[PDB]
DNA sequence: TTGTCTAA
DNA sequence: TTAGACAAT
């Protein structure tokens, strides 16, 4: 939620105590003289040392099934399913720490099983999902009794 | 103890003056056109889904969210909130289906 | 009856293409993955 | 350069086994040894497990383009 | 009653503007979008009967991050209804300092002849108009509103080359949309929409501003 | 016939409208649909610059752009089976009929 | 019985 | 802005 930029992330940690110094010049065009001073520092005191463009990342990375599509590229699942797989890996290690059964598989083969079954459960091309969405809201349309 | 102004009327900028008291971040309505003209066709796309889910969920029926998301991504395809009536097939291309 | 018939005939074409994007009966792209993650409803029961 | 699913889907298997089962009927030559059935669907489905069905599939992408996959190289479930 | 009632409104619609200029790339510092309404009373006037909040001097200009030549003014006109005259007043200020983009924060409305001269000014005179009512909320803080970011033409080229796609057969978004009017988007520019879905965690869909 | 005339065989519609529709229809045959706002933008700019009935056949820039948009994407008779193209082609002709 | 389309 | 007209179960 919190907003991001190169200049804003520069301002936050470098210029608040700087513009806390005494300057009482007027608002030039409705903007504060501290902001005039900070635009001064950004415009000419920092040139080609703008590592704020890498500190603030230029975006978040895309979802793993927008970039690196899921039908070919293995282990590209949703963020919800990645969170579920990782929480179950953390819980599975805790229960398998003390469990006197076989445990023929490790965490990596467990994850490879779950990522493979995510990939194999993709809706195959040609599915005609439009009628499946037009019957799912059409066959219990007959069952919605008014009373 | 999440107090909810469960109103019965439709005026969305009426409640924007009361931002210091209401949590307007998680605002909602039944109307698709009111949020479609206030917040947007991407925020009146997640109200169609919630309203179809609530209508089917009064009667105990569980409709999966993929069907609802497919319908909401079909109706808001052109940028405005279109019906599925006789007056919505005039947009389609093949006249045999029309 | 009539409502289900109209929702059928405004959703008869939305088949899933090989590039997994839900396109209509003319190429019109509705969704880029089916159901916003790509899966199927029968095969998501043990996930 | 072919990027689709390497897995044969269900409809692929249905049409390949259908046409191959009609590519068995009308005195058409068979390429596996048979225990003696008369249903061509069993014969065509035993060549699928044999990976002996030579059919090439033109998977129509919606542009009008296609990729030529081979049933010999497609991975059945 | 315009003592506290207008101070809160002017602070709010300054905050929504200076959260909009940062949302479109312009240079907004941290303190200019975190004025705690006490420093706004320090750095502005209080009673409009005394005229100490000078709405002719609430106007601010910002520079873009890519180049400081691309600037916008944020005009706050005192006239509740705006005609041809105030548009021609402000365009003298626009042309004398060499800008092309500017936003007018009207109070009640604008005459339809002035909206016709605002749309049909010039294609090199990029001009917009916001109400004083629809800037008390900052609609991109809503939960149902996804992350909208603009799309450069090379990325449009690659995301049409992936799917074997034309621009006719892509989903649309109207230019009167308050989020497309918020980001100030012309026709043809695709926007990227990052939905906080519940089946997945994020979903990217792309819309042409038609 | 309720828009035509007896002795002169022309119609009562103004010439800016029947030039605008004549330029917009041959853009939507190619299926450009990016130019159907461009044509009304440039003809409002022209009619603001010099309003006249002397543009009898065509305006120079409306006809110039609707030749350039036909020349670019010359094989665009096949790319016009999309929903959005037949949407505008039904909407504009219904707006001219009404 | 709706819900939009057409004419005054 | 509001009454006839047109189609569906």
């Amino acid at each position: 939620l919190l907003r991001r930029g190169a200049f804003l992330s520069y301002s936050q940690k470098i210029q608040e105590a700087v513009k806390a110094l005494k300057l009482e010049s007027e608002n030039r065009n409705g903007r504060s003289p501290g902001t005039q001073e900070m635009l001064r520092m950004w415009y000419e005191l920092d040139e080609e040392s703008r590592r704020k463009y890498q500190k603030k990342a230029a975006a978040c990375p895309d979802p793993s099934l927008s970039v690196w599509r899921p039908d070919i590229y293995f282990a590209s699942v949703s963020e919800t399913f990645e969170t579920k797989v990782d929480d179950y890996s953390q819980e599975w290690a805790a229960q398998t720490e003390k469990s006197y059964e076989k445990s023929e598989l490790s965490l990596d083969r467990l994850r490879t099983l779950l990522q493979l079954k995510w990939q194999r459960s993709l809706c195959e091309p040609g599915e005609a999902v439009g009628l499946l969405a037009a019957q799912s809201i059409g066959e219990p349309s007959t069952q919605m009794t008014l009373n | 103890k999440e107090l909810v102004l469960n109103t019965e009327g439709i005026n969305l900028p009426e409640l924007f003056k009361y931002a210091e008291v209401l949590d307007l971040r998680r605002l909602y309505s039944n109307d698709i056109h009111a949020i479609a003209n206030t917040y947007g066709i991407e925020a009146a796309l997640r109200v169609i889904e919630k309203e179809i889910k609530d209508v089917f969920a009064v009667y105990g029926i569980a409709v999966d969210p993929r069907h609802l998301s497919l319908v909401a991504d079909y109706m808001c395809f052109e940028g405005v909130y279109k019906p599925l009536n006789r007056f919505g097939i005039r947009s389609n291309s093949s006249p045999l289906q029309q | 009856g009539y409502l289900q018939r109209c929702i059928i005939k405004h959703l008869e074409g939305l088949v899933v293409q090989y590039d997994l994007t839900v396109r209509d009966s003319d190429g019109s792209v509705v969704q880029f993955l089916y159901g916003e993650d790509g899966l199927d409803i029968p095969k998501t029961q043990f996930l | 350069k072919r990027i689709t699913t390497p897995y044969m889907t269900k409809y692929e298997r249905a049409r390949v086994l259908g046409t191959r089962a009609l590519q068995i009927a009308m005195c058409a030559p068979v390429m596996v040894e048979l225990e003696g059935e008369t249903d061509p669907l069993l014969i065509a489905m035993k060549e699928l497990k044999a990976r002996k069905i030579p059919i090439i599939i033109r998977r129509y992408l919606p542009d009008g383009s296609y990729e030529d996959w081979g049933v010999d190289e497609l991975i059945i479930t | 009653m315009d003592d506290e009632e207008e101070t809160y409104r002017l602070w709010k619609i300054r905050k929504t503007i200076m959260q909009l200029c940062h949302d479109r790339g312009y240079l907004v510092t941290q303190d200019e979008l975190d004025q705690t309404l006490e420093e706004f009373k320090a750095q502005f006037g209080d009673k409009p009967s005394e005229g100490r909040p000078r709405r002719t001097d609430l106007t601010v200009l910002v520079a873009h991050n890519d180049d400081p030549t691309d600037q916008m003014f944020v005009f706050f006109p005192e006239e509740p209804k705006v005609g041809i005259k105030t548009i021609k007043v402000y365009c003298q200020r626009m042309q004398e300092e060499n800008i092309t983009r500017a936003l007018i924060v009207v109070q009640q409305g604008m005459t339809p002849s002035a909206k016709q001269s605002l749309v049909d000014m010039a294609p090199k005179y990029i001009l917009e108009q916001f109400l004083q009512q629809e800037l008390l909320i900052n609609i991109t803080e809503h939960e149902l509103v996804p992350e909208h970011v603009v799309m450069t033409k090379e990325e449009v080229t690659e995301l049409l080359a992936r799917y074997k796609l034309r621009e006719n057969q892509l989903p649309r978004i109207q230019a009167g949309d308050p989020v497309a009017r918020y980001f100030g988007i012309k026709r043809g520019q695709v926007v990227k929409i990052i939905r906080p879905s519940e089946t997945a965690g994020r979903y990217i869909t792309y819309r042409l501003v038609q | 016939l309720r828009g035509s005339c007896l002795n002169c065989h022309m119609l009562t519609c103004p010439r800016a409208v029947i030039h605008l529709l004549l330029c917009q229809l041959r853009v939507l045959e190619v299926g450009a649909l990016q130019a159907v706002y461009e044509l009304e933008r440039i003809l409002n700019r022209f009619l603001e610059e010099n309003p006249d009935p002397s543009a009898s056949e065509i305006r120079e820039e409306l006809e110039q752009y609707t030749t350039e948009i036909v020349q670019n994407n010359l094989l665009g008779s096949q790319g016009a089976h999309v929903k959005n193209v037949c949407e505008s082609k039904s909407k504009l002709i219904a707006l001219f009929w009404k």
